[PDB]
Formats: C-alpha cells, structure tokens, sequence
C-alpha cells in the first residue's frame, strides 16, 4: 500500500496546510479549497484500498450523503449557520461511532489497546453525535432553548456516563453483540443529557466543545485501524477543537465551565489585537481625542497609526471636540506637534451628519465630551455642543480604569451594543494597537 | 419679536466689539433686529457695511438703546449708556464691580436687569459661553508673543555650524486659562518652559503640554481642594526656593489673579534683584494689579537690565478673533434670552440665576452686593 | 500509538501540539468559519468507513456501516458548504 | 604672542559686541592677550568684571588701541580708531560701504589692512566663519516673532468652545538664510506657510521644512532672467495668491543693489484689513513701497513695518554667534598665539578688502572716485 | 529498535511543522540566546555517540567513538552555560 | 514495550515545549529549565541500553567533553559568543559525522535506504564541524580573515562536492574501508573549501547555516539508526535553524546568495553634552565601534542620567548592527539595559522626526542611506532611519568606513554632527560634561 500511504501523506499535509491558511485574515478564503482537494485525493485513493467489496453499495452511500448535505447548506437563511455546523459535527460524531462498532462485532481485534481506542473512540462519537443534535435542536426553536433542569441531575448525568464507560471496558473481556449497542445508546443517551442543561445562548461554545470531541473521536478510531489520514486529521481538528473552545469562552466573557452547567447594557472588554482586527478593515475611520491622551502624551502613537491607515488607503478624520481636554484647543496644540495635517481636523458641525457612515469610532481618553447624557436637560452635561460618536456602526475607547471626567458623571456610551472597551494606558495601547496592524 | 444692541466700548485702550457681522447674520437668521452703533466693529476690522450687510441696524448712540430687550456689551456701559435704559431689559456682559465700582452704582439708580459675564459658572453647559476661557486664551497667546518679540534671547534650541545655543527658559507663575495658553506657545517656539502653581490639578494640566511643574519643598496643596495657610516658618521657604528658582530664568510670565481681589504678588523686590539681567518679566495681572512689584500700568521698563511689561487689554491687539471668540459666547447664552427671534428671558435657569448681577436695581450677587 | 505502538505515540503528540499552536494567536471576527473549517476537516470519517464498508461482512455489518459513510460524506460535503457561504461574507458584492 | 581688541560700537541703535567673554577665553587659553574698552557688552548684557574674569585688560578708548594687531568690530570702526590703530593691523567686521563710504574712504587714507565680514564665500566650508549667516537667521526668527506680535490673528488653529480658528496664512518671499528661519519660526507656530523665490534651489529647501511653494516660473542666477520680459512674470502671478495671505515676511535682497519691488501698490490694495507684512529689506530700499524706514506705519488697515538692525535686539545671541563666527575665523590669524595671517588661503583671498590701504576687492574701488 | 517508513516519515514532518511555527513569534531580542539554546538542544548527540561506543570492539571503532562523546558531551554541556548566562541577562 | 523509548518521549516534549517557551521572550526564561531536563533525562536513560560494554571508557569521554566545554563556556566574555555557538555547533556535527563512520566499518546496514540516510547525514555532519572550525579561525582572531575569493573556486568547490558525492555513492554497492575515509576526507576539504569565501561578517548567516546543517545531519542518523530522539530533536533543531538562517539573512541587507553633496560639520564634547540635557527624545544607534572599544560601559551610563534627568531614552536596534546575531543584544546585556529600551528597527522608525537627538555610536552602514537606493550595493537593507531626526551625533576616530564599502551620506547632511575620538573615550567626556550643566 505505497500508493496509498503515499497519498495519506500527500493527504496529511493538505490539511495543516488548509488549517493554516484558514487561520489567516488574507488566505481565510484560500484555505478551504486546500482542504478541498484533500478529500478528494483521499477518498480515490481509499477506492483502491486492497480487498474493497461492495462496491455498488460505496457509489450511493457517497452519492445520498454528498447531496443531503450540500442541499441543506446551500439554500437555507444566513442566521441558522450556528446549528448547521453543530448537526453535520453531529452526524461526523455518528460516523466515528458506526466505524467503531463495526470491528467490535467482527471481534476484528484481539489487541487490548486498539479495542481501547476504538471503544473510547466509540463513546465520545455518540455522544458528539447526539449532543450536537440537541444543541441542533435548541437554536432552531424546535426544542426549549434554555436550560433544561431535574432534581439531582448532576447524579443521573455522572452515573448515566459511568456506566457508559464501565460497560466500555467490559467490552476487552467480553465483547458479546448484547453489551456493545447499550454501550452505543449510553453515550447516545449521555449524549442527549449533557447537552440538556446549556443555554440557548450558550450554544456555540457547546458546539465547539463537540466539534472537538468529534476530531478527538477520529484521531484514535483513526488509530484504532491502520489508518493514517484519519490519524493525521482527527487529533489535527481535536487539538484545534478544544483550544477553540477556550478562546470561545473567553470572547464571550465567561468560562467552559459555566456552559457546561449555568444550573441599560454591559461593559465589552476587548484585547488589544481584536481591535486591530476590526481598524484593519475598515474604511471609515474617525479618532476621538480626550483630556486622557494628554496625560499619557500619546499624540506619537496615534498619528503613527493614522498613517499606518492612510496607507492602506484608510479614510481617516479627526474630530476635536470644542471642549475636549482642559484647556481650550489642548488636543489641536498636541496635534499639530505630532505633524497632524489641518484638512485632517474638522469640527463638531461638518461631520456629525458624517457619523451614520463611519464604521469604527476610535475614543482615546475623552468621557465628558463624546458622552450622549448631553443631550438631555437634566444633565450637568447640557448645553455644550455635542459629538455624535455614537451612531457610529462600532466604537472603541481607550482608558485605564473607571476614572471619570471633571464634572463627574457616568456614560452610557461605554455600556452601547455598538461601543467596545480598551484598557490601559493610552500611548501604551496604541503601540500595542500598531503593533498588531503591521502584523495583519 | 426681540431686538438686541452691540456698542462701541469706551475704556482706554479698548480695540474690542461685542458682536460681529458673522454671528449677527445668524441671530437676524434667528428672527431678531440688531441694533449696532456708529463704527463699533472698526476696532476688529469690521465695517460698518459688514453689519448693515448682516440684517441689523447702524445708527448712533442714544438713539441706540431706545427700545431694547437685550444689550450686549463687552465691558461695563457708561453713564450715557446706563441712563438709556428701559425697564425689563438685560445687561449683559462684563461688570467686574471692583474696577468699574462707579458703573455699578449707576445702574441702580435706573433699575436695570445686569448679568455679569465674569461671573458664568465652569459646569459644561456654558462652556460654550465661558468667556473667561476665550478671552485669556487671546491674552496668554500674545503673552508669549511679545515675550520673543523683547527676549534677547532665541527661545528655540538654535543649532547652527556657528554654535550651539540653549532654548530660553520660561517659568509661567500662576497657571490658569492665560498660563497654560502661554505654557504652550513658549513650547512651540522651542523654549524649556516651567510651570508655577499651588492646585495639584493645574500641576497635572501643565505637564499635559509637556512642562516640568514648580514643586517647592512645601506642596501648597493636597487632599480636598485646600490650598495650605502658611505660618512663620513655612511662607519663607515657599519664597526662598521660589526665589532662588526664578533666578535662573530668562522669562518670567505671570498670571495670577482673583475676582474680587488686587493681584497677590509672586515677584518681590528681593526675588527681582537676584533676576539676571536679560531677563524678560510678563504680567498679565496688571488689569487689577500685576504680580510683579516693578510693574507700571500700560508701560515698559526697565531696572538692573531686567524688563518688566504690563498689558491692560491684550484681547485688543488680537481684536479681530478676540471679538468673534466672544460674540459666539454670548450667540450660545443668546440660547438663554433669545426664543425664535422672540424676548424669552429665563430666570429659571442655573446660568442665569448663578450669573445674574441684578433684578432690576436688584443686586443678587452677594459679593457685589458686598462691595456697596 | 501503533505502526508501531511508539512512532504514532510521537505523531500523537506531535499533532498535538502542531495544531496547538495553529490555532494560537488567531483573531475574534473569524472565530466560527475555522470551525466550520474544522468541522468539515475531522469528515475524513468517511475512508475509514469506506473501508469498514469496503470489509462489510455478516450483513449487520452492511447497514451500520452504510450509515456512518452517509454520516461522514454530510460531515464533509456539509462542512465545505458551510465554510465557502461563511467566506463570502469577507468579499465585497461585484 | 598676539593682541586682540574689541571696541564699542557706536552706529545709531546697535548693541552687538564683537567678542563675548566666553570667546574671549579661547582667545586668551589660545595663547592672545585681549583688550576690551570700558562697557563694551552692556548692550549684550555682559559686565565689565565677566571680560576681566576671563583674561582680558579693561581699558579707556583711547587706550584700545597701544600694539594691538587685530581689530573685531561689528559695524565698520568709526574714525576715531581708524587713527589710533598700528602698522600692517588688520581689522575685521562689517565695513559695508554703501553706508560708510566716507569711513571706508577714512580707512584707505590711513593705510590699515581690512577684512570686511559680508564677503565670505558661500560655500559649505566656510559656514564656521559666515557672519551675514549667523546674522540673518536672528533677523528671520524675529521676522517672524514682529509678525505675528503685530498681527491681529491667530497664528495656529485651534477647536474650542468658541468655533474653529483657521491658521494665519504667511508668505516668507525671498527665502535666504532670513527666509529660512522666518518660515520655521512660523511653522512652530502653527501658520499655514508658503515661500516665493527665483530660484529652484530655494524651492526645495522651502518645501524640505513645510510649506507648499508658489507657481513659478523663472531661472535668475546667481535678478537677471527676472528682468527677461522686465518683471511682468513676478508681477502678474502671485497677485492672486497673496489675495489669501495673512502675513507677508518680505527678505529679497541683491548684492550692492537697490531691493527688488516685490509688494507694489496694486498688491497691496487687495490685502485684507489686519494683514502683516514685515520688511528686513529696509536696509538698502524696500521690497514692499510702503516701508517707511525704522517707523511702525499703518495705511487702510495693512500695518507695514520695516526692521533695521534685528541681530541687535536679539543681541546676546547674535553676539554668541558672531563672536564664534570671530574665533573661528581666528584659526586663520593666530597661530597657537602669535600674529599669523594666511594671505594665500582663499577665504582670505575672496574677502581682503584692503591690504597696506590699497582696495583689493573689485567694484569696491570702483566708486570711491 | 522498531520503526517503520510511513511513521517515521509523518514524524518528520509533524516535528518539522511543530518547530517551524513555535519560532515564527520571535522577537528580535533572542535571536542570539534563542540561537544558544537550539544549539545546545542538538547536543542530543552524545547519545547516539555513547550508544555506538557501548557497541565497539576493533581497535579504530573504539576510538573515533570515544571522539564522538567528547565532541558530543562538549556540545552538551557547552551549550547549556552559553545559554544559561545569556538567559541570567534577563 | 519498553522503558527507554518511554525517556525519550518525554525528552522530545521537553525539547518542543522549550523550544515553544524560548521562542517568545516572557517565557523564555523557563525556557532553558525545560530543554535541559530534556538533556540530563536522556542521558541517564541510555546507560540502560541491552548489552552495554565499555563503560569504563564512554562515561570518561563524557566528562572530558562536559567539564571541558561547561567551563569554557562560562569562562569567556559576552562579546565573544558568536564563535562559541560554531565550535559547538561543530563538536556535534563532528559527533554526527562519526555515528556515521563507526557503523559503516562493522557494515550493519540490512537496507539500502538507511545507509543513503548514514551516509548523507556524515555528508552533513563533516561538512558542519570542519566549517565551523573556520568560521571560528575567522571570528577569533589568531589567523583571522575576510573573503579569500580565489579565481574560478565556484568551479572547483563544486568538482570536489560532487566528487565526494560519488565517492558516497560508491558505498553503496562497495562498503570498503577505503571508500569511507576519502569520502569523509572531501567532506571534511569540501566543508572548509566553502566556508574560504565568507565573510568575517556574513558568519551569523553561516553558522545558523551549519547550525541548522548540524541538526539535518542529527536528524537523518537517528533515522539511520533508529533513534527517535535524534530523529525528533534533530529535524526540530535543522528546520529551526534553517528558517533561522533565513530570517537573519533577510533581516540583513542581504539574502540567502550573496555570502557564498553637503559637508562634514565636527563638534566639541561640551557642546554635543548641552544638546542632550535639553533634547526631550533621545536614541542611541550603537554598532561595531562600542564593541571594539569596550564603550557599552559608558553607554548605559549616559542613558540613565538622561533618564534621571527626565531625558526619554530609547536603543534603536539593527538586528546587524555588529560582527554577529544581536551584538548589540548581549552587550546592552552585558552593560544591564532593560530590553524595552532595546526596539529593534521596526518599532522604532517612525519614532525619529520627533526624536530630538539620535546619538550613534561607532555605527556605519546599518544608518546609511544609501540602502535605499538599487545604484549603490547596500541595497536589500532594512534601512534604519536616522536621517529624518532633527539632530544627530555621530562617534567614530576619524575617517575610516565599515564593510560593504561605502561612505557615509548621513555624516554630511545638514542635521548630522560628527563627534572624533575613541568610543569609551567619547561616551565619559559626554557623561562628566552633562554632569557639569
Ligand atoms: N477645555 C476647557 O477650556 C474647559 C473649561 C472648563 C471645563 N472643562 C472640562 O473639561 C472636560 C473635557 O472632557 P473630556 O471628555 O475631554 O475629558 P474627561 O471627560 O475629563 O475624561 C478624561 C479621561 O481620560 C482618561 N485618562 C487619563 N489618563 C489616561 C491615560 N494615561 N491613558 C488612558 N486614559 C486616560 C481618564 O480615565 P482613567 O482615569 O480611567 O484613565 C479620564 O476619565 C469637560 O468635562 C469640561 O467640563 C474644559
Ligand atoms: N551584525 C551582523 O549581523 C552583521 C554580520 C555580518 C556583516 N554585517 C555587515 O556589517 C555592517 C554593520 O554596520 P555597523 O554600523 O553595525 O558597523 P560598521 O558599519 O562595520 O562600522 C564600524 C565603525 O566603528 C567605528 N569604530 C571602531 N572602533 C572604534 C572606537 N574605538 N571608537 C569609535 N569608533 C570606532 C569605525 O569608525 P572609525 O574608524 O572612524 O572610528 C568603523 O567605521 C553592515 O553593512 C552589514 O552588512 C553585519
Ligand atoms: N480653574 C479654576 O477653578 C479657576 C479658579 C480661579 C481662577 N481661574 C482662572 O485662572 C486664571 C489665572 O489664575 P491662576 O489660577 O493661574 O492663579 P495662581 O494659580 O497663580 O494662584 C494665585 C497665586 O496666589 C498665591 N496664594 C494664594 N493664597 C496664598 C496663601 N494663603 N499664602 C501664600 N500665597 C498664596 C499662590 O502663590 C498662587 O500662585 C485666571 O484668568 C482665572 O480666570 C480658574
Ligand atoms: N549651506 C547652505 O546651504 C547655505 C547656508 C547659508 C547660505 N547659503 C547661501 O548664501 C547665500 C546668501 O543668502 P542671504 O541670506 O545673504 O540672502 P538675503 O538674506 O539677502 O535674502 C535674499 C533672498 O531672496 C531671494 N531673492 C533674490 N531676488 C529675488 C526676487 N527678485 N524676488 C524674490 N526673491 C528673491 C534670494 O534667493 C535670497 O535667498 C544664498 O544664495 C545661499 O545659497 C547656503
């Protein structure tokens, strides 16, 4: 089989390839057709893998399982993706399992450790089978999204599973065909009750939690048997699966561990690269400057990253709020030292009806004068002209802590859907900001 | 349907106007009459023919203030215009009672509604009408103007294949609208500029720029808002150090003031004869008193070589945007009086009720009330 | 951890750690295509089936594995599918 | 073992000095002896005990000159020390003739040799020495200092409470070293600046610190393709955009020539009311016609001021620099401290003005008949 | 010891993929110490040289072996103190 | 099945993980605590190999090549180190080279592939140890040398390689005694004969070069003699290495081929000590010229008083600026300046039209701009911008160059002033006159 292991070589490196360039900003679209022809490859060179039968059977099994799929994808809305993902991570769960069972009942393997690893392998399919179609059922409305409880079930679940795993193992000593699909239907079962308790909105963590429990699940059935290109790409998606679960959990400020249970806005902590993310894309981009860019004497870094957009053809203004610092034109004094062009600095009334189509608001130290409390009189903040930042389509701002303006008073643009938080000091950030862009 | 004057001020050495074409033209765009006397904008290079183009009125004086709601004057109006006032018309405007003592008690004898300028409180919603922020930024601009215009000295670092000279060093004494304003100016001409006050707050607003703050021995403030009250063994300190720092200047710009109150002193004889000679000394403070001891009202001199200045009215060299600065100010309080081009006057209001001199021969403001 | 029980223990964690750090230091906004990327990639279920199928031999053996190359073959043209239309969110209209 | 003298100046308005006592140190650790008059650097702030710190020997005037070999003035000696000097002397400073006609004739009677400080080469060897350098850039700085003192406007732009200041648009026309340091002096400021100039190497040098350049189109060099068509070239184009201009920093000179009219009369009339325009050409006509000599004048609302003498008000750094320019150019004359002179290099070669009385330099002699 | 063609071969090029994107995040700083440390790592060949020493029996082959370990050893331990000194600068 | 493959196992990870910790600079400090656990771990676990004899005299060569090598390595000076990652960089491609020739004099080879992959692995090993012993020669200095640059040598550097190649070859079907010796003795000439036209300087790019060869050569011997740890660390040492090389080769003005108007305006030491007082941002761009002065001592001395000052100090770093990789990293090591002082040129070139002064120090072509241009043969430089600062300051003796070849078009523009004299001699009259205003 030199052809083939040959192949299931050509056929490993495709994949990392294909991880790799789907990581990316500029090769994310390249690195799925990497991945593409890989399959292809694979899939003809396993047509000719020695002592292949059933053939009439492999032609429509491939044929109503390609199209069942492409089908589904292809014609339905752009909202009901998250669940999409999670049925057809299902259903590759449910192919791992079936390759398990099929070898239990030929007794194929005598070895004690690939029994092992096609059992346990086994196990964490169906139940990446059958909870990726609870959590498919959830967002679809079909099923009650959020957390579904019983009294106790934290010791129906543990002892469900424990079982699931002892008649596991049993299967060494004694694979008889009548303790093998209880075990099959345990993890079919734990399946259905660990994915019981997650919300609705804590869905897709869940679906990435199976999504590598699906890859793990393929990495050592793909072991189980000889067969490399399983070996390869199983523990490839696993190892990727579980540390995008993680970094799933920690966008949307919370732990893996509160999914896995859980049983006028919010402020939106964001790292310093996710917000070079969003400025490396943009095409309307307006710096807001405070009082708070002063105390750190950040002028340097910011003109050196509005260069840095102005290169990548990035449509940049700034706008001086008339009151923006302490004294009156701080910001314009500290401005025109950097070496901030005049045509660049517009105020308040040439470019407020400007703001509906600016897509990323950078704040940087300012509160009082980009606060949206101005507009009503019962403020301490009426009277003073005000910038309309906010209805920018995203907003970012650059602060340390909590620290307030002069005259002391919250603002309720740093709670907005629309408006992002940046800690720290405000030079510091913005090298960090510069930093990451020229990385991109 | 209100009406609104605009005069030409009387104080020696005034260059200034209340009101400009510009914010005139949109005020008659507001739905109101605009009365302006005969040549009041010829201090700011504004015509006659700017304003008639605007929508108001020009005429002469006396026939001026006869139906009025609103006047609008930069300083305080004099007898003649005091005495053309109507019942349930507004002052507004710059009073300061303490040098225009006698303007004061003329307006009572007529009981006329007076709103001081001078006395707008520093919330945000009148920062747009914060005339004490605009005209000492014109003045604080000039003060560093005029102090590398008589330095003898390049206040830029001057690198040439000749040799290396030194920028100038400045030391602002009182940092306030007017000194962070020549903190800044001093800077972008190149000079090593410091900044003397006693608010750890101002201190905090001077290295902004890019300064090194004036901390003697004895920080003069700390935990509350309190400034300290020195004894018999501390006010020495905090004048010797303060001495022995001044003496190694070349500029010495100064601007402390108080509303109510002649200029305290921050350069004394002694503080002055340790100055070397060449050095240039700046007092804004001279309008109610001056913070050096050499300083004389309106003129330049020198003693021991060293060169004391003091400018009474800086905003009228720099009369063109001086004046548009200040008209707006009163355009942005004129959302305080004016309806729809229709006489609204609010006595609700915090502005007004924490600004208002009087209610018609009425003294509200309790030290202006103090000093009769 | 066979072929032989030593040389794929290495590969194990050898691909443990390659991908590992393949999907450190990647960015917020393309956090669920790569996982629809993934997704699409652990459908390889599909060539061990084929073969299990392939070895299909007491009948009972020939359902349960016709299934799982179904399952796989939606895993994998289902996944491909997903990751394409999820792309052309990043591409301007023409 | 040489001796250096420094006299007082004493032409209408000067304060420079000629060696400050921080030079006068090299001197005197550089092996000379140094006499100085009685309050010499009281216009340039230094005392009389700072010089005899030092090394040197205060003395009366007519004392000053008893042996001395080399004589430092500022502007050209009065006749009074061209008559107390001493054989094969030779002086050094600012002789200028268009001024002192009579004075340079006073010299050339008595049979002293001089140096005259406007006829250093131009060429980047000798800019250690260039004194006409040192003593444009302090007038340029001040060009624009006095120009924005005088102004009415703002010079940067600033967003505050009250609207958006627009930067002061200022014109530095004739750029040289005056223009130079007008147009810096300017940009730290914040005003939005341009430069005129006839030449392309003036154009370059101008947009290197900022401002955008005004539309050509000319050679002269190097007011001689200027004249090519007489002036309808420079007189038709920025007509139009000194019609924006707020300030006006006029440099312009010729060598020994009347100053070329940039500002006319029909210029001057579409000139905005509070606009500046700052004259250093004073000193030998006037660039603008309006000038009226050392007087803060003020026609229609466009305030015209024409300076003489800047280097003097910036006197101690003027001084500092000259007095550089003086030691530096000593390297020439004294050797580690005895009376040397090199006849033969070409810095001195291109600049003795007179040697043993004779008039070596061209025109210079020219006239004097 | 036992390992075939096609492990061998993925092992290659899984440790080879695995290296090359540990230091793709370099920063500029440790090139130098960085360099240090990768050539202590391959001092790992004291091992294969001590195997074929334990392994020797002519009069030629113990000796070029025994030159393998020194070099080998001295690879090693050199390696190490480079590196433990330019890490110290820490 | 086994109980020393299970060492090695652990010992690979410990080599991955380090090399992943000290890959990044928070981490890289565990780094070495990783990597040489990996190294003590397996070196205890092979006196367990199945039938061990000579034992006595494997574990003296073993403390004969540690303690010789531990000592000299702690024992020598920072600047020093380039040299000492070649010789050891060439110990073990010596080491590698013979696990080659001991197992091709017994002919224990039962396939042809696995001696094609002993053999080639010598190839390496002989090549990366003798070449290394030259760059050493070259580095040192007791028979030091630039490019000899013979006439036609690319013609008969190329005959002998291919002539070992087919001397390599011809073990194949005849493994005699004699085939092995000259087939080492042309790898050993063939891996001096190339490092003749390299460079004094172009060395960083050849011993990460050798460096990454010697992990090849590991790499493919362990694969001859089934070894997994040396199969493992040896393609993670080589691939390393190799982009290593690359990534200091592209970092210098050069790639992967190439190795194998105004006036000058001086200034006094008071007057340069007076710019630096009052200059707000300053940065000092040192290269070769403090290293063979010694002035690094005097450097750091100059940039905390500055900073005591208030002075905003930062050191633009060439990642060339020197004779080696980071010459300027172990000496600002050396000296003790924290390493967010040291920015290397991409962080710190849009930082200098507002550096007030950009003090170099014994620095030539990684500042000189004509980098820039494809006329003049510094091109392919990332070029470090000192040119648009408003003032520079430059030390050097007099009137000498660097290595490429060229004058410098910096010293002559109208904002750079040059400072004469010896480096350290320079930095304590700049230091003491500073401390006098
Ligand atoms: N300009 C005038 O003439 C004038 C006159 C009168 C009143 N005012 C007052 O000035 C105010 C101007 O408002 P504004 O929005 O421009 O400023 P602001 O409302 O005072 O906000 C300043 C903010 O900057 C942040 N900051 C400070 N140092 C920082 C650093 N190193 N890095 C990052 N962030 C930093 C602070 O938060 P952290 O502490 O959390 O970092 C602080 O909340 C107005 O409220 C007005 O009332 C101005
Ligand atoms: N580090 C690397 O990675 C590396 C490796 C190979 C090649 N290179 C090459 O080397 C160049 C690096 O340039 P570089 O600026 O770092 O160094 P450089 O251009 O070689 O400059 C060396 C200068 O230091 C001065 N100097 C020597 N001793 C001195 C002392 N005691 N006091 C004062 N000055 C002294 C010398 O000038 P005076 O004689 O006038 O004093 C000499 O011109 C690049 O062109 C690059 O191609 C770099
Ligand atoms: N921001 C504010 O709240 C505020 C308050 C008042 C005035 N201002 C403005 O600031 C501008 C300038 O004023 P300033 O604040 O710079 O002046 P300033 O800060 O110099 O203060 C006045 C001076 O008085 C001295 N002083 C006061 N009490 C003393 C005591 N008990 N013993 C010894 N010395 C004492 C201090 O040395 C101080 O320098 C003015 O134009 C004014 O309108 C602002
Ligand atoms: N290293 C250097 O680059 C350097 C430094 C200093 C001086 N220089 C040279 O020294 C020379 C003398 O300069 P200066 O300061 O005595 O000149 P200046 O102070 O007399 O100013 C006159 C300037 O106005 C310009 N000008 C002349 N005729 C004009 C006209 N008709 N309209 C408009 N502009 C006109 C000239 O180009 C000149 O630059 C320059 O030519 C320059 O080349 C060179």
């Amino acid at each position: 089989m030199d052809l083939i292991q040959a192949a299931y070589f050509v056929v490993a490196i495709l994949f990392i390839v294909g991880l790799k360039r789907m990581a990316h900003p500029t090769t994310a679209k390249s690195g799925i057709v990497w991945a593409g022809w890989g399959m292809v490859l694979a899939v003809l060179a396993t047509f000719f893998w020695p002592g292949m039968g059933n053939f009439a059977l492999i032609l429509l099994a491939l044929l109503l399982g390609s199209v069942v799929a492409w089908w589904a994808a292809v014609r339905v809305a752009m909202t009901d993706m998250p669940q999409m993902v999670a049925i057809y991570n299902g259903m590759g769960g449910g192919a791992a399992a079936t390759i398990a069972a099929v070898e239990l009942l030929k007794g194929a393997f005598e070895n004690t450790g690939l029994m092992a690893l096609a059992i346990l392998g086994g196990l964490i399919g169906s139940v990446a089978f059958t909870g990726s179609l609870i959590a498919f059922a959830k967002l679809q409305g079909i099923m009650k999204s959020r957390p579904i409880l019983f009294p106790g079930q934290k010791a129906v679940n543990a002892l469900v599973l424990a079982l699931t795993v002892v008649i596991g193992l049993s299967l060494l000593w004694n694979d008889a065909t009548a303790s093998i699909v209880l075990f099959f239907l345990l993890a079919l079962l734990f399946g259905v009750l660990m994915t019981l308790p997650i919300g609705g909105g804590d869905m897709p963590v869940a679906i990435s939690f199976y999504n590598a429990f699906t890859g793990m699940a393929v990495g050592f059935e793909g072991f189980a048997v000889g067969n490399p290109a399983l070996m390869v790409a199983g523990t490839l998606v696993g190892a990727a699966g579980t540390l995008l679960t993680v970094l799933m959990a920690r966008a949307m400020n919370r732990s893996v561990w509160s999914v896995l249970v859980g049983g006028k806005g919010s402020l939106k902590p964001i790292d310093v690269e996710d917000a070079a993310v969003m400025l490396a894309y943009a095409g309307k981009v307006v710096f807001v400057p405070g009082y708070g860019m002063a105390l750190s004497q950040a002028q340097h870094k910011l003109k050196e990253l509005a260069d840095l957009l102005e290169a990548r053809g990035v449509e940049v203004k700034f706008a001086i709020h008339p009151v923006a610092g302490r004294m009156p034109g701080h910001m314009n004094v500290l401005l025109a030292e950097a070496g901030v062009d005049y045509d660049k600095l517009k105020d308040l009334e040439e470019i407020n009806p400007e703001f509906p189509t600016v897509d990323v608001a950078v704040v940087i130290g300012a509160n009082d004068v980009v606060n949206p409390a101005a507009r009503r009189p019962g403020s301490p903040l009426y009277g003073m002209p005000i910038l309309d930042v906010d209805k920018a389509k995203n907003v970012i701002v650059i602060k340390r802590g909590q620290g307030k303006g002069f005259a002391g008073v919250e603002n309720e643009l740093f709670y907005a859907e629309n408006t992002r938080m940046l800690y720290g000091d405000a030079q510091k950030v913005l090298t960090e900001l510069i930093q990451a862009l020229k990385r991109l | 349907m209100v009406t609104v004057a605009v005069p030409k001020e009387r104080a020696p050495g005034e260059r200034r106007v209340a009101l400009v074409p510009e914010v005139v033209a949109r005020l008659v765009k507001g739905g109101a009459r605009v009365r302006v006397e005969r040549g009041a904008g010829e201090g700011a290079y504004h015509p006659d023919e700017a304003y008639q183009e605007a929508g108001a009125e020009v005429v002469e004086r006396g026939e001026l203030l006869k139906g009025a709601h609103l006047l609008f004057t930069v300083q305080p109006p004099p007898e003649d215009l005091i005495q053309a006032l109507e019942p349930g018309a507004i002052v507004v405007g710059f009073v300061q009672p303490h040098k225009n003592l006698e303007l004061v008690r003329a307006l009572q004898a007529k009981k006329a509604t007076v709103i001081a300028m001078e006395l707008i409180p520093r919330i945000t919603r009148a920062q747009s009408m914060d005339a004490l922020s605009s005209q000492a930024t014109v003045a604080g601009y000039l003060a560093a103007i005029h102090a590398a215009r008589l330095s003898p000295r390049f206040f830029p670092m001057l690198t040439t294949a000749a040799g290396t000279i030194r920028p100038a060093k400045v030391m602002v004494m009182g940092v306030g609208v007017a000194g962070l304003m020549a903190i800044a100016t001093a800077k972008r001409l190149g000079a090593q500029v410091f900044a003397y006050d006693v608010r750890k707050a101002a201190l905090e607003q001077a290295l902004s720029l890019g300064a090194k703050p004036i901390e003697l021995p004895i920080s003069a403030e700390g935990e509350g808002g309190y400034a300290r009250e020195l004894t018999e063994e501390e006010k020495r300190i905090q004048h010797e150090a303060l001495r022995d720092h001044v003496a190694g200047m070349d500029v010495l710009i100064t601007t402390a003031q108080v509303p109510g109150r002649r200029a305290p002193i921050l350069l004394t004889e002694d503080m002055v004869e340790r100055l070397k000679p060449g050095t240039v000394v700046v007092d804004l403070a001279a309008e109610s008193g001056g913070n050096c001891v050499l300083t004389k009202p309106g003129e330049v001199v020198e003693v021991r070589g060293v060169r004391v200045y003091g400018p009474l009215n800086l905003p009228s060299e720099l009369s063109v945007h001086a004046s548009e600065m200040y008209a707006k100010n009163l355009y942005n309080l004129s959302s305080l009086l004016i309806e729809k081009g229709a006489f609204a006057p609010k006595w609700e209001d915090e502005i007004v009720r924490a600004a208002l001199l009087m209610k018609e021969g009425e003294v509200l403001h309790g030290p202006t009330k103090a000093l009769l | 951890m066979e072929f032989g029980f030593w040389s794929a223990l290495y590969i194990f964690v050898l691909t443990a750690f390659l991908g590992y750090e393949l999907i450190t230091r990647v960015p917020v906004i393309l956090h669920t295509p790569l996982m629809s990327g993934s997704n699409f990639i652990h459908g390889v279920v599909v060539v061990g089936a084929m073969v299990v199928l392939g070895h299909a031999e007491t009948g009972l053996e020939k359902l349960i594995g016709f299934l799982g190359v179904i399952l796989g073959a939606a895993n994998a043209a289902g996944g491909y599918a997903v990751t394409v239309r999820m792309l052309e969110m990043f591409e301007r209209k023409p």
